[PDB]
């Protein structure tokens, strides 16, 4: 109905309705380390240049940038997604949440009088925040990221192996598209990790696994609609001469899917012998839906036309006459105006 | 979309990015719209040809070619007006019912060349399995017998039939 | 092929925060589908009157081909006791053959499913919100001369009335309504036997780089996979933007730089489709009058003897028989020309 | 009259800055030159006839 925009829907044979699946987002396909910590922002004698840490193809760890008491650091709280160790940032998006370009950190400490933490003026991609030392006695220590470059990808939680088998939306090194995968043993070049033939994306390697992709066959499907409880499923790029959930829990069968010239065919009778003259309901390639008394699909068929020429005739022989005639009246509609 | 509100509620820099959403946008429904009318009157030059073709030849004429004015023996057309075009009505005389006769070029008394024969005039020569031979007109099988004013009285040709008698026509 | 567009899949693919940009342009998705399907229309009423005109009535008492080649050439190819339905004939598989495809990609997987015609196996494809349906009758799966929407091969030379025996007869006939023989022997007729013959085994012969009738129909398959392939570029590369994926770009940028750069994606994205859009209404509004002149041909030169000069190729015409090809139809015209004066 | 276009040199004459940036169009320069080649074929199939 709301693909249609109607309440009554009339028989009829309704296409391209899709069907939804999962999405894994992957920023980087191979496992990395684990990042420094930070450097305290103590000095030894009476003041000495901030030790200063590189931030890159590693992986940040929860709120070890803090102290481990829970009254001091909470002003860096926003909501149940509360781990943002930024306050103002310029000019890149304040939130970190997933994957952050690669930055260089330096930190620092300074004594709090009036209870209130200045913003000193900041170049692009440069943002930064402050926690406390400690509260009750006023000395915050804080921390700005400088993002040198983009695309180095520091990131939580290195990445897994797929699930093959299973349609879903990838989003691979910048490059989002949707399949399934296999194992394979297909390898190309080092340089690349994703491979194209033509323009169609073929390959993905992902931890070193080299998977073929394939495209999901149960993406799209028409429906051979003739009321509320009855109508017939087409999967017109589905081949089921082999080998479910989605149809379990609406018709009778999990299999029997029909193959058909016209795709897969579900809860429908296919008549390859029978024909129709007057087909109200195509379906293409020759193909008729029947809506009548229940769901059918049946051949196409035109009604023979003949010719009002006459080969002469210059022997005896025998020929076909008509005995009488039936007058006929043909309507042809053409648009001449504007 | 009031260009005013839009350049007195933002700076000089958003407020020209954003008289570039509606001008650029609106650009392209204009646009859109003139492709697709010369679409149409680029297929028009034709379908013009082709409707001055069945009014000279159709409505205006009795023509010669088959399946032009719809299947069959041509009777008549007609033309009325439809919501933007025309609209033209095609009679025709389609066949229902046959029957398979013999038929023959024409007919001689006797096989020597200098003999009498004759071949339909208007018409086919028929038999329908009979002793004898009959007259129907070209594209209908209605029989009749042959008589003077009937038939033609010719020479031969190639290939008529030989009766071995001689016409009861007087 | 009929084709059946899903805007908002191909534009902002599952992203919630895409589709609610789409609906700020004015009617846009609801104008692409409207006219796919408008265009899907009016192919299928062109391809529907195309069918009732090839379908013509056959005689039940079929004449023998004496010495012209016909059933070999012509004719589907005689189904044997086993699972090869070959539908095709002789030429029908020799003009699919020597059509290359273009290269690796979707529409080369298309073209090749049809070309190959396994028994029970589907072509369509689905690709980011985009079908490829078959047409209502669809050529380039059928031959001309066999099955339901079957030609006649004998209603052009055999005349609306039938009963003569062979073919013999039958082109002696039309010899002598041409004015070249009043009354033709069997060396007059075998003489016309080995023209048809010769000049049909030669087709196998013809070359790509010569012929410009391949090149035509080399010319519709160029074209139909370089519109295939704008519609796949435009979906792997960003228009300007930072990537492809919307989420992205609106969690690592501001408010002001994440919404210039997701309007870069969309009208980069929106043009594709609508160039997609614009090329198959310009097709369709040319084969509107293609197939007034198809049928044409098939009731006057294909189905009747006609008296146009030229029409049927140039000379006094002999015949005409008429073969699928891909994406359309082959009309095969005899003619005779003069030689000495 | 046959055309013969150069994309790159209408959109983006001889800077290379701008010749950069046309590579993220999806594939526009490839697109224009396919189809005034396309259509000058066909326009000397027709006056060839
Ligand atoms: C005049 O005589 C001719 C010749 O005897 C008659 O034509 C013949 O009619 C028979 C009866 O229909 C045809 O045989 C049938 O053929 C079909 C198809 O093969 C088959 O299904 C039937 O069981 C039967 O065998 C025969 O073909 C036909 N002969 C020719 C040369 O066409 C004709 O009907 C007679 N006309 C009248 C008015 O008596
Ligand atoms: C047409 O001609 C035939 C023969 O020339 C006529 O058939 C004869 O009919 C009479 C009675 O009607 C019979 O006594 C003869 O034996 C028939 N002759 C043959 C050879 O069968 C027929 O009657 C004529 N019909 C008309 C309307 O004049
Ligand atoms: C037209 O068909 C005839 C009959 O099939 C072909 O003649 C045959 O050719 C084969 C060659 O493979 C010979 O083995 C047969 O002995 C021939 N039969 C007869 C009756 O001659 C002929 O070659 C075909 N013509 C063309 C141009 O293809
Ligand atoms: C501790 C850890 O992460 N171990 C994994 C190991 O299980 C895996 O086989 C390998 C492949 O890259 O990566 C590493
Ligand atoms: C709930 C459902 O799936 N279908 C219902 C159907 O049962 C009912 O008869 C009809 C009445 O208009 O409304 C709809
Ligand atoms: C029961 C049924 O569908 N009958 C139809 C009839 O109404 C129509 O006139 C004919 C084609 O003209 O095809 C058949
Ligand atoms: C003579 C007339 O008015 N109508 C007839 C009709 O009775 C017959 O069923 C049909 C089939 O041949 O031919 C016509
Ligand atoms: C003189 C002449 O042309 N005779 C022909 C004969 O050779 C042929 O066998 C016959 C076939 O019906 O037609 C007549
Ligand atoms: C009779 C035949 O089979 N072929 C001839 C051929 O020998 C001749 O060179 C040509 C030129 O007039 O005409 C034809
Ligand atoms: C599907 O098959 C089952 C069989 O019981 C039944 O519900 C019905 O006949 C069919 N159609 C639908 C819409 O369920
Ligand atoms: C009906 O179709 C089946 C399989 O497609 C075939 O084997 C059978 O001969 C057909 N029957 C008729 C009467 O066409
Ligand atoms: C007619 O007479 C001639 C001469 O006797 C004979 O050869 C021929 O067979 C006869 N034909 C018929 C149909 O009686």
């Amino acid at each position: 109905q709301c693909k249609l925009r109607l309440f009554d829907i009339p028989p009829g044979v309704y296409s391209n309705s899709e069907v939804e699946y999962p999405t894994a987002l992957y920023t980087v396909v191979h496992n990395m380390s684990a990042c420094p910590e930070r450097p305290d922002s103590y000095c030894g004698s009476n003041s000495c240049p901030f030790k200063r840490a590189v931030f890159s193809n590693c992986i940040v760890n929860y709120t070890t940038w803090v102290n481990p008491d829970q009254r001091d650091f909470q002003h860096l709280i926003l909501s149940n997604g509360k781990f943002n160790p930024f306050t103002e940032c310029n000019g890149l998006n304040r939130i970190v949440d997933g994957c952050v370009p690669g930055f260089v950190l330096r930190v620092g400490r300074g004594k709090a009088v009036n209870r209130t933490i200045v913003t000193p003026y900041l170049k692009p991609y440069e943002c930064f925040g402050w926690s406390w030392n400690d509260n009750q006695d006023s000395i915050y220590d804080w921390w700005i990221a400088d993002f040198v470059s983009t695309g180095a990808f520091v990131c939580e939680s290195n990445p897994e192996a797929p699930k093959t088998g299973v349609c879903v939306t990838y989003t691979v090194e910048k490059v989002t598209f949707q399949g399934v995968l296999y194992e394979s043993n297909f390898t190309f070049a080092q340089y690349y990790n994703l491979l194209y033939v033509g323009s169609q994306l073929r390959y993905v390697r992902i931890l070193g696994k080299v998977y073929e992709v394939s495209s999901c066959f149960e993406a799209s499907y028409d429906v051979l609609y003739r009321n509320n409880q009855s109508f017939g499923l087409l999967y017109r790029s589905f081949d089921c001469n082999q080998l479910s959930a989605r149809f379990v829990d609406r018709l009778l069968p999990s299999h029997n899917g029909t193959a058909t010239v016209l795709g897969c065919l579900f809860n429908a009778s296919y008549a390859p012998n029978d024909t129709m003259v007057n087909c109200t309901n195509p379906l293409g390639d020759g193909f008729c839906a029947d809506l009548l008394g229940n769901v059918a699909v049946r051949r196409m068929t035109f009604e023979k036309h003949d010719t009002t020429y006459v080969a002469p005739v210059t022997n005896e022989r025998y020929t076909e006459m008509p005995l009488d005639h039936q007058l006929i009246l043909t309507e042809q509609f053409l648009q001449t105006t504007m | 979309t009031n260009f005013k509100v839009i350049s007195q509620r933002l700076d000089k820099l958003e407020a020209d990015v954003q008289m570039d959403r509606l001008i650029n946008g609106r650009m392209n429904v204009l646009q859109l719209f003139v492709t697709n009318y010369k679409l149409k009157i680029a297929e028009l030059r034709n379908t013009h040809r082709y409707v001055q073709s069945l009014i000279n030849e159709c409505v205006y004429a009795q023509s010669l070619r088959n399946g032009f004015c719809g299947q069959g023996l041509h009777v008549l057309s007609l033309m009325q007006n439809a919501p933007s075009g025309i609209m033209f009505f095609h009679y025709s005389l389609i066949p229902n019912n046959t029957i398979t006769v013999k038929t023959t070029p024409g007919l001689c008394e006797s096989d020597e060349l200098g003999s009498k024969c004759i071949v339909a005039k208007d018409g086919v020569l028929v038999s329908a399995n009979l002793s004898y031979w009959q007259w129907s007109p070209r594209n209908l099988y209605k029989p009749e017998n042959l008589t003077f004013a009937n038939v033609i009285a010719v020479s031969r040709g190639a290939n008529y039939t030989t009766l071995n008698k001689t016409f009861d026509i007087p | 092929p009929k084709f059946s567009v899903s805007c908002e899949t191909y534009i902002c693919d599952v992203s919630k925060a895409c589709k609610n940009l789409l609906f700020r342009y004015g009617g846009f998705c609801q104008k692409v589908e409207a006219d796919i399907r408008g265009a899907g229309i009016l192919l299928d009423g062109d391809v529907s009157s195309l069918y009732s005109t090839i379908a013509a009535k056959t005689s039940s008492v079929v004449p023998t081909t004496d010495r012209f080649n016909v059933s070999q050439f012509f004719l589907p190819k005689t189904q044997s006791s086993a699972n090869k339905y070959e539908s095709r004939s002789a030429i029908e598989d020799l003009l699919f053959s020597k059509i290359e495809t273009t290269g690796p990609g979707f529409y080369g997987d298309y073209y090749n499913c049809k070309k190959n015609a396994i028994q029970d196996l589907t072509c369509a494809q689905y690709h980011n919100g985009i079908l490829v349906i078959p047409p209502i009758m669809d050529a380039e799966t059928l031959g001309m001369y066999g099955g339901i929407a079957a030609a006649s091969v004998t209603l052009g030379i055999f005349g609306g009335q039938a009963g003569m025996a062979t073919w013999s007869v039958a082109m002696a006939g039309r010899l002598n309504a041409l004015g070249v023989v009043q009354n033709a022997l069997v060396d007059d007729v075998n003489k016309l036997a080995n023209g048809f013959n010769q000049l049909t085994a030669s087709v196998s012969k013809l070359a790509l780089t010569t012929s410009s009738a391949l090149q035509a129909i080399q010319a519709v398959v160029n074209q139909n996979a370089a519109q295939v392939e704008s519609l796949v570029s435009g979906i792997t590369e960003n228009f300007g933007a930072i990537s492809t994926n919307f989420k992205v770009i609106s969690q690592r940028l501001d408010k002001l730089e994440a919404d210039v750069q997701m309007d870069r994606l969309i009208n980069g994205r929106m043009n594709v489709l609508q160039l997609f859009v614009t090329n198959y209404k310009l097709k369709i509004a040319e084969l509107r009058n293609t197939h007034r002149y198809v049928q044409s041909l098939i009731n006057e030169c294909v189905y009747a003897q006609s008296l146009r000069n030229g029409f049927c190729g140039q000379g006094l015409h002999v015949l005409s028989l008429m073969q699928n090809a891909p994406s359309g139809i082959m009309f095969f015209h005899y003619s005779l020309i003069p030689n000495n004066t």
